[PDB]
């Protein structure tokens, strides 16, 4: 495990204190909710909540209550933060268009107006191509103007066109690796994939933080699941030299395969995974590599080429490198990229291939656009002075709410900066709070994240210059002084 | 600005306690158990005095 | 106990099998088809045009310019990408309005929106049904529905295809279980997941029987759609407008709007009860980037179509019966389909004992009547992982576009090579 550059990374353990309110607010949260419930049983108050027909009220009750209780009566309070509708294209200003709500959250009525001019932190647009004007624009008009939106087919059948021929070709020159594949969605992607590549009798490692569709694509397939702690490489020399020793659990037979499923920058948690040192064990051991680069593809790299860049290693080392399109080229998508045998195996015994509907020409054109764009054949210098700015705008932002003294999570590096908030009731206010001052930021739950640790993410991005992150550490230093979330004791 | 002050640490108790995302009327139902057992309490300290 | 020797010893003796298996069948799926240009009528396949008698385009909205002038008025106003899920800043008014439309459209509650056809039914089924439930599916369902009660990890039972006794026999079993064990019994769910209009077979699924048994032994019945929702009925609502059933009795309805609208992405109307919990329990939904703002307004503008021309789907009929009644006297095939069924499929009266052999035939008789210009396809299937493997077939699909003669030549066309090959 050789690191050319320092690796730095801080993650702060809550305070006593603010554990002990949070889980005061929780238990008083929920014995409300049990009152709720109980004053909607007796039907003291009508139940806005939809009731089953009335011929139905003597079938089994499809849901449990108890199971919804979460949401009927934590999630609905503070519903506005999310789900907010937005009329104009999210770059770096976003319209957003007002609404409110006269029975606590439960129905939403539009108001007229509408926000304009909101400085806009959840979409991710890290490089900054999200715009409506451009020349990616033009050629997604052209070829929706010759090819039309959509097709109708599997890629087996007629389906396949070769404009994703170009697409998976041009993917495969940007990574490094010698073939790849495209892909409807990210999350098809791995459910779909996952279960093609391990079968039963084989052991996946998966991390503790990993997607959803990572979880869901193990699960579909039949190998046992082992997880290992987060970013913990003890943990994962323990479980890979037990597993070896040992095999399978109930009959110790020697395991097929062993596959190690790993993201490069995990969204909530912020932190990069420690590449060097999981290719070290991985050679060691004679493990296979899944690496997931949704969130990396773009953001980190001298070129941007991901973070097998940032960490100056070998691409051919990583077994299956799948990244997804939306999150930095700005049309969605999936792809995986490796060796030319693995692509084959794929294109013959993917779910995908067989069964879904290939992806839209102007989405792929708009993706060859800005993958040419990136790699310098466009002829343009824009390629890496919109690197080299998010790489800045990063830096900046981070050193800037460190000495404020908000707690930070994850990678120095790592584009996506999380604040964390600790409790239930400041998840809501951090939210309005902030839109009230023409700020627009995400705040995630229980959910997506333990329940002590409640967080708001910012997602910086290349379109962003430096008067719009002055008001934005303005107005976020305001608001953490009006709620108090700077818990930091090191540097204040 | 005394007047903004406690309405600040009202603020406060309301962000901390999660108040805030009760409605008016459990508000008033929280606030006056919680002032019923703090004069219990009162009473049964000065019991000891 | 193994001393520490023992233990590295153990570790360097041991060696993974490869990642992938080698392919040494030389796969005809692995020689894909080259479309150039759109895949539309009077297309090109393989450096020869064809008229295209394989792809799922039954309305021809696919290249209608009204479509692509809202496609590309809505891509100038927002652009290609959306980036970021439904719940952040994902949501745009063109999604609430689609949703509208579906909702009024079907003359339903609610209906949400999933950004990729196959993820709606692959989700919607996980959401609802848990551990210890009892589901009753048909064996011919797709893939998609199998995957998605395989996600679930409740009990699933299979009953043999469009057989109302066996359905009866089975839900008769599951009572006497339910008077075994009452406890159990309160706790446990039934599910009946039906499709609109097979892929496989090509069959029309009797509904009313289907609601009598929902009536009768009280099971939840969610009804697939994909081809069904925009070919059947007088204004094309589904097979609930085809029947008569009230759409009040089906619990869910889901479909996939790239057949019939021509765009990506699928959706799922029901009542506002069983809706809304999809906004929070889909995985396909709340851990996805919701739909591009350019696909959504195709599709809109597909539905206004839809809405103002309701003789398309006579025409589509009429055409069906036509090319469905002509193809009926062919020596070595059989046509496996009912009339109102758009897309049906062909199959070998009397098939050879190996699979392979059969695929060989059927991929001769495609490549001959390619070559004659008339562009044919082949039901393509994952021979391990399908839970009940259909026979090999030719699929065989009707379009409002291809006129009477073109049918009649492609009849003519098919007939006189299956003559020459299966002889
Ligand atoms: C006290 C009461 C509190 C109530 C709180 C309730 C609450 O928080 C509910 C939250 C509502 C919406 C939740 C959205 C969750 C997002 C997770 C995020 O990681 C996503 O998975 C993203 C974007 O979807 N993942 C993208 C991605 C994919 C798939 O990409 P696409 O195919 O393009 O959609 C696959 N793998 C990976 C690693 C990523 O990142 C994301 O990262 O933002």
């Amino acid at each position: 495990g050789l690191y050319k550059r320092p690796f730095n990374e801080a993650f702060e353990e809550t305070p006593m204190l603010v554990a002990v309110l949070t889980y005061v607010g929780y238990g008083v949260l929920t014995l409300f909710g049990y009152l709720r419930d109980f004053l909607r049983y007796w039907r003291i108050e009508k139940c806005h909540h939809a009731t089953e027909r009335e011929e139905q009220k003597d079938f089994v009750s499809l849901y449990q209550d108890f199971e919804n209780f979460y949401t009927r009566n934590l999630y609905m309070r503070i519903r506005d933060n999310w789900n907010r509708p937005i009329c104009s294209v999210p770059g770096a200003r976003v319209d957003i268009m007002e609404r409110q709500s006269h029975d606590y959250n439960w129905s939403f009525k539009y108001t007229g107006n509408i926000i304009k001019g909101v400085i806009n932190m959840g979409s991710y647009n890290y490089l900054g191509f999200a715009r409506n004007t451009g020349s990616c624009q033009e050629a997604a008009a052209k070829v929706l103007e010759e090819y039309g939106a959509g097709v109708c087919s599997t890629r087996q059948e007629i389906g396949n066109l070769d404009k994703h021929e170009e697409l998976e070709e041009l993917v495969a020159r940007f990574l490094g690796v010698e073939a790849a594949m495209a892909y409807g969605m990210g999350f098809a992607t791995n459910s779909m994939n996952i279960p093609a590549l391990v079968g039963k009798g084989c052991l996946i490692l998966s991390d503790e933080l990993n997607h959803a569709s990572l979880v869901l694509g193990a699960r579909l397939s039949g190998a046992t699941i082992r997880i290992f702690k987060h970013n913990n490489m003890q943990s994962l020399e323990k479980l890979l030299k037990d597993a070896i020793v040992y095999g399978q659990p109930r009959t110790r037979r020697p395991w097929k395969k062993i596959l190690i499923l790993v993201e490069g920058i995990y969204s909530m948690e912020g932190s990069i995974v420690r590449l060097p040192e999981v290719i070290a064990l991985k050679k060691k051991y004679k493990a296979y590599l899944y690496l997931d680069e949704a969130h990396s593809i773009g953001a980190l790299g001298p070129t941007g080429r991901g973070v097998v860049e940032y960490f100056g290693l070998d691409p051919e080392d990583v077994d299956v490198m799948m990244g997804t399109f939306t999150k930095s080229f700005g049309a969605s998508g999936g792809y995986i990229g490796g060796k030319k045998e693995l692509i084959d195996y794929l294109r013959t015994h993917s779910h995908s291939a067989v069964y879904a509907t290939s992806l839209s020409p102007p989405v792929v054109e708009q993706i060859i656009t800005s993958m040419k764009c990136i790699m310098g054949q466009d002829g343009t210098s824009l390629g890496k002075e919109c690197v080299q700015q998010l790489a800045e705008n990063t830096r900046y932002f981070r050193r800037r709410l460190k000495e404020m003294g908000f707690i930070i999570y994850g990678n120095e590096d790592s584009p996506v900066v999380p604040l964390m908030l600790y409790m239930p009731a400041k998840i809501g206010a951090f939210g309005r709070e902030m839109l009230k001052r023409n700020i627009g930021v995400v705040v995630v739950g229980f959910p997506a994240t333990p329940i002590i640790e409640s967080r708001a993410r910012f997602c910086l991005s290349a379109a962003h210059t430096k008067e719009i992150l002055d008001t934005a550490l303005k107005e976020i230093d305001e608001v953490g002084d009006l709620l108090q979330l700077k818990y930091s004791r090191h540097r204040l | 600005r005394a007047w903004k002050q406690m309405s600040w640490f009202y603020y406060q108790y309301l962000l901390v306690t999660a108040l805030y995302m009760l409605e008016p009327w459990e508000r008033t139902v929280f606030n006056s158990m919680l002032v019923s057992i703090v004069g219990m309490a009162l009473y049964t300290g000065y019991v000891f005095m | 106990d193994l001393t520490v020797k023992e233990k590295e010893e153990l570790i360097e003796e041991w060696q993974p099998e490869p990642l992938v298996p080698p392919v040494p069948k030389d796969h005809p799926a692995l020689n894909y088809n080259i479309v150039s240009g759109p895949p539309s009528h009077k297309t090109v396949v393989n450096g020869k045009e064809c008229i295209n008698f394989a792809s799922f385009n039954f309305l021809g909205l696919l290249d209608n310019p009204r479509v692509k002038a809202a496609a590309l008025a809505s891509l100038k106003k927002y652009g290609v990408g959306t980036c970021g899920p439904r719940g952040f800043y994902g949501t745009f008014d063109v999604h609430l309005d689609l949703e509208d439309r579906l909702a009024k459209f079907m003359k339903t509650e609610e209906a949400i929106i999933y950004s990729y056809g196959f993820a709606t039914i692959a989700s919607a089924i996980p959401a609802y049904s848990k551990r210890g439930d009892i589901v009753f599916v048909d064996r011919a369902a797709c893939f998609a529905i199998q995957k998605g009660l395989q996600a679930s990890r409740s009990d699933i039972k299979l009953f043999k295809h469009n057989d109302m006794a066996d359905l009866e026999r089975l839900l008769k079993e599951q009572e006497i279980e339910d008077q075994k064990n009452p406890r159990k019994a309160r706790v446990t769910r039934r599910f009946i997941v039906v499709e609109g209009l097979y892929m496989n077979t090509g069959t029309i699924c009797p509904l009313p029987e289907l609601v009598k048994l929902k009536y009768k032994y009280k099971a939840r019945i969610f009804l697939e759609e994909s081809l069904s929702f925009g070919v059947l009925g007088e204004h094309g609502r589904g097979v609930t407008e085809h029947y008569g059933i009230n759409i009040d009795d089906i619990d869910l309805i889901s479909a996939n709007m790239e057949n019939a609208l021509a765009s990506i992405g699928g959706f799922c109307c029901g009542r506002s009860f069983v809706i809304d919990h999809q906004r929070l329990s889909g995985q396909g939904y709340c851990f996805s980037a919701s739909l591009p703002p350019l696909l959504a307004a195709a599709a809109i503008e597909a539905l206004n179509i839809m809405e103002e021309n309701p003789g398309i789907f006579a025409v589509l009929k009429e055409k069906c019966g036509q090319i469905h009644k002509a193809l009926q006297g062919i020596s070595g095939l059989k046509v496996v389909g009912e009339s109102l069924s758009p897309a049906f499929h062909l199959q070998l009266e009397e098939s050879t004992g190996s699979r392979e052999q059969d695929v060989r035939l059927l991929q001769e008789i495609v490549d001959q009547c390619m070559n004659r210009s008339i562009a044919l396809t082949q039901a393509r299937y994952l021979e391990k992982e399908e839970k009940c493997l259909p026979p090999p077939s030719i699929r065989v699909v009707v379009t409002v576009e291809q006129t009477e003669e073109e049918l009649e030549r492609a009849a003519s066309t098919i007939k006189e090579v299956a003559q020459a090959v299966l002889l």
